[PDB]
RNA sequence: GUGAAGAGGGAAACAACCCAGACCGCCAGCUAAGGUCCCAAAGUCAUGGUUAAGUGGGAAACGAUGUGCGCGGAAGAUGUAACGGGGCUAAACCAUGCACCGAAGCUGCGGCAGCGACGCGCGUUGUUGGGUAGGGGAGCGUUCUGUAAGCCUGCGAAGGUGUGCUGUGAGGCAUGCUGGAGGUAUCAGAAGUGCGAAUGCUGACAUAAGUAACGAUAAAGCGGGUGAAAAGCCCGCUCGCCGGAAGACCAAGGGUUCCUGUCCAACGUUAAUCGGGGCAGGGUGAGUCGACCCCUAAGGCGAGGCCGAAAGGCGU
RNA sequence: AGGACCGAACCGACUAAUGUUGAAAAAUUAGCGGAUGACUUGUGGCUGGGGGUGAAAGGCCAAUCAAACCGGGAGAUAGCU
RNA sequence: CCCGGCGAGGGGAGUGAAAAAGAACCUGAAACCGUGUACGUACAAGCAGUGGGAGCACGCUUAGGCGUGUGACUGCGUACC
RNA sequence: GGUUAAGCGACUAAGCGUACACGGUGGAUGCCCUGGCAGUCAGAGGCGAUGAAGGACGUGCUAAUCUGCGAUAAGCGUCGG
């Protein structure tokens, strides 16, 4: 029974997950599109969106949270200085996800994720 | 636990009866490229509903 | 007119490869090439191959158009198998058998 | 003087193989099976060379006995009258003409119930 | 676990190769076997 | 007596009980045991009695105003389940009778064979023909030798694979296709002469099964490159793991695995562009490191020697 | 000082679980015992099968031991299958 | 020449008497595995046959039944050594 | 005529079976013999300190291996064919 559980396992611990999406987020944020499978793509939403939220109110608190998020000044920088004023009016939904096949080497069901004004 | 008795070919065909593939029912044709391609999925050439979304 | 195109010693065992095989038979050979782009098998690969082997031996070799071509007859046929040891637990050896086969497509035009 | 067994053996069992062509799965196809099932087969078919007689003079006896019932006397009387008669078809006919001449066999059951009275 | 084979060149000339083969008359003999047998290697020397 | 070494019919099923001993064929008949309501062939037969208990269709001691054979006694565990079942008040039980069914028994018709008698190998005639161990008789087929420098065969041999015909059988003949150079009558001769079993031997191929598993739960993510194709290769940025080791250097051991270019069949438990894989080319530079060398330890060998059938043992 | 104590390396192998067509023909994991000694370890040497060696278990002597392995007598013998 | 990865493999062309003699090469059996066709099979219980047997399909040459394939249904029927 | 009712009823094959056709796998069979097996008649019955048997390494226009050969190295001289 999951019942109501939300928030993907993908066969890994924890930290490994939170890890690998700190890392993911901060590849979307940089690149402003990857190629990942289509479960890593959806939960990656629940993981950068809030970050652009975050961002949406420029602050030294609020940057200090997207740094303990995706550790890394680079992309904190992004966030707050174009991505933040890029959706400033924008109500969620900064991503978007575009399915694209299948993986050759394991037949993952691979999907784009972007951001939506990129 | 193992088999007193090879099974024969005619249950061997009657267990894979459901193994059979199905094929894709039809593919959807971009508005605007003219590919086909899986629906709700990107064109080979980055094409998904009449816009190009991935450059090359 | 029918034209074969054959492929000999296909790494993969023949009963993987005919489940790709069957949904291509009778098919018209757009229809055949579209359904195995799609088909998430190597044995897709493998078997479309071939097809696109055999329609272009047919508009070359045979002068037909493609738009005219069925796939006729498809049939996958075990090829020799290589023989190999795998090691298992308490020092038994057991034999592995790396199967191939033969994939052939039949295409016409009637 | 050493002799090669192949084509002699060869033949032996393809000659079983040609025997038990239509048999299920193994019994077709593998010697060792294929040769139990002919030989099964061969007594099967002697046992009912015999039985083929039982059974087809059971059938000819409930045929004779239905149209006898339908002319209004049992099996075992007509037959009596039959033999009170002096009337010597067999029931093999007599099944015949039950099936396709009701009068006939109409005319055979008054014969036989005269013979009776 | 160490297994029974554990190699050393010297001690495997010194145990089997061709100069103690030769040392003794059974050595000799097992290389006169070894020999009408045709063997490619006498010893383990080569 | 039967089975063993005996089929057939009955007793539901049921080696050994009952009937009956299968040479073969028949879509003829009569019977045996046993049966005749339906399953399931044949009597819902006839006559005259009994039973009311479903007794029949499991059983005593004993007990009962049953009736002209019936009652209780009489309880078991998967499911009726102690008639073969349905069902039966006769379709139960008893007697009598006539029918019919019923076997591979008997008869009929056709065929084969053995043995014997009579007459000249033939005829006639009687009879016989289940069969294990086993005895006797007669054959088939295979390889090889002679016949045979013959005969058949590129106008297609052997082999393979069908088909037809043929014989009691082993089998034989013919012929289509395949095959592409051998085969071999006949009568003799000799055998590595016939395979389904030996937890047989070897090769091949199945089965379970597209199942288990893919070998440490240290962990990956993304971008770019190359490529036919990239989760795994290269580059980059993160990420995580080891850090008295999972780093570094050697010895032993291995032997080219080292480096470069190239390739991706096989190998790599997946893919592979990558590799300790294939292929080609390159690479190992010593007075000082090490070996060799000088010196000995344990120990070995050991001129002579001592000892011992010989071999050899010990030893200066 | 110590066949002293606790405890890593190192040596062992008491318990349990796993594994038991294993990752492994004896391990792994977590615990455990010794850990200056009758300790442990490298290299080399010696002891040879009715023999060796044995703080002794019929243990060990190349995954083999109430008599190693290999070749031979040998196609032993088998009233058994 | 063509498909294919400057593949594997294949199709043509050509050689050849013959590439279905193409080097994984004479003949190419059987197990085993397929494709196509005919028939049967999804209310049916068991050595899978055999006796009877409809229907269907096919090949037929007194136009008639015959041959072949299948085998609904049904009697009987517990492999071999 | 249509509707209704009742009764009966083919057409399905996911797959499977049987038959046939065509294949695959496999390497039987036939045919073949530069290999063996057993002999007969002869021969020679040894080779070695003038360095044997047997090897290692080398030796070519040579990368390997085989055959030959030995730093004079697939060979050198001489006599004969
Ligand atoms: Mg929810
Ligand atoms: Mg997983
Ligand atoms: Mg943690
Ligand atoms: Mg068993
Ligand atoms: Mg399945
Ligand atoms: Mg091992
Ligand atoms: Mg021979
Ligand atoms: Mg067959
Ligand atoms: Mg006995
Ligand atoms: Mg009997
Ligand atoms: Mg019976
Ligand atoms: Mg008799
Ligand atoms: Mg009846
Ligand atoms: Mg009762
Ligand atoms: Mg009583
Ligand atoms: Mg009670
Ligand atoms: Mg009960
Ligand atoms: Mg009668
Ligand atoms: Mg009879
Ligand atoms: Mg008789
Ligand atoms: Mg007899
Ligand atoms: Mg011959
Ligand atoms: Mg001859
Ligand atoms: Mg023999
Ligand atoms: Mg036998
Ligand atoms: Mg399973
Ligand atoms: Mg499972
Ligand atoms: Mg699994
Ligand atoms: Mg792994
Ligand atoms: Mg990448
Ligand atoms: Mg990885
Ligand atoms: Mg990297
Ligand atoms: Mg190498
Ligand atoms: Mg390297
Ligand atoms: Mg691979
Ligand atoms: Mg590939
Ligand atoms: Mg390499
Ligand atoms: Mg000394
Ligand atoms: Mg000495
Ligand atoms: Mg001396
Ligand atoms: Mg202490
Ligand atoms: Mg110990
Ligand atoms: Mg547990
Ligand atoms: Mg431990
Ligand atoms: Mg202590
Ligand atoms: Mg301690
Ligand atoms: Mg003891
Ligand atoms: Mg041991
Ligand atoms: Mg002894
Ligand atoms: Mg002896
Ligand atoms: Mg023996
Ligand atoms: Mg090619
Ligand atoms: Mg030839
Ligand atoms: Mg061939
Ligand atoms: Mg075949
Ligand atoms: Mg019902
Ligand atoms: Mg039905
Ligand atoms: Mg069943
Ligand atoms: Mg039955
Ligand atoms: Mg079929």
């Amino acid at each position: 029974m999951r019942h109501r559980k939300s928030g993907r396992q993908l066969n890994r611990n924890s930290s490994h997950r939170q890890a690998m999406f700190r890392n993911m987020a901060g590849s979307l944020v940089r690149h402003e599109i990857i190629k990942t499978t289509l479960p890593k793509a959806k939960e990656l939403r629940r993981v950068v969106e809030p970050l652009i939220t975050l961002a949406k109110t420029d602050s030294v608190a609020n940057r200090r949270l997207a740094f303990a998020r995706t550790r890394d000044n680079e992309i904190v920088a992004k966030l707050f200085n174009e991505l933040g004023p890029r959706f400033a009016s924008r109500a969620g939904g900064y991503t978007r996800i575009l399915k694209c096949g299948f993986r050759a080497g394991d037949n993952a069901p691979m999907a784009y994720i972007e951001l939506v004004d990129r | 636990a193992v088999q007193q008795n090879k099974p024969t070919r005619s249950k061997r065909g009657m267990r894979r009866s459901h193994d059979a593939l199905t094929a894709v029912t039809s593919l959807s044709v971009d508005k605007t490229s003219g590919e086909k391609h899986l629906r709700h999925h990107i064109t080979a050439d980055g094409y998904y509903r009449g816009r190009k979304v991935i450059a090359k | 007119m029918e034209t074969i195109a054959k492929h000999r010693h296909a790494r993969s065992s023949a009963q993987k490869v005919r489940l790709v095989a069957d949904l291509i038979r009778g098919k018209k050979v757009s229809q055949a090439l579209d359904i195995l782009t799609y088909t998430n098998k190597k044995a897709a690969v493998l078997v479309k191959k071939v097809l696109e082997s055999a329609i272009a031996n047919a508009e070359h070799n045979d002068g037909a158009d493609i738009d005219d071509l069925k796939v006729t007859k498809i049939f996958v046929d075990e090829g020799p198998s290589m023989k190999r040891i795998m090691p298992r637990a308490k020092g038994r050896a057991d034999r592995i058998l790396k199967r191939t086969s033969h994939i052939t497509v039949v295409v016409s035009d009637r | 003087a050493r002799v090669k067994r192949g084509v002699i053996a060869r033949a032996r069992h393809k000659k079983i193989l040609k025997q038990a062509k239509g048999y299920y799965g193994a019994r077709s196809r593998v010697y060792r099976v294929a040769f139990q099932a002919v030989i099964k087969a061969g007594q099967y078919a002697y046992r009912d060379r015999r039985q083929r007689k039982r059974q087809f003079r059971q059938l000819w006896i409930a045929r004779i006995n239905a149209a006898a019932r339908q002319n209004g006397i049992s099996y075992s009387k007509f037959i009596n009258g039959l033999k009170k008669a002096s009337v010597e078809i067999d029931r093999k006919i007599l099944a015949d003409i039950a099936v396709f001449d009701k009068v006939a066999f109409t005319a055979l059951v008054e014969k036989a119930k005269a013979a009776l009275a | 676990m160490k297994r029974t084979f554990q190699p050393s060149v010297l001690k495997r000339n010194r145990s089997h190769g061709f100069r103690a083969r030769m040392a003794t008359k059974n050595g000799r003999q097992v290389l006169a076997r070894r020999r009408a047998k045709g063997r490619a290697r006498l010893t383990v020397s080569k």
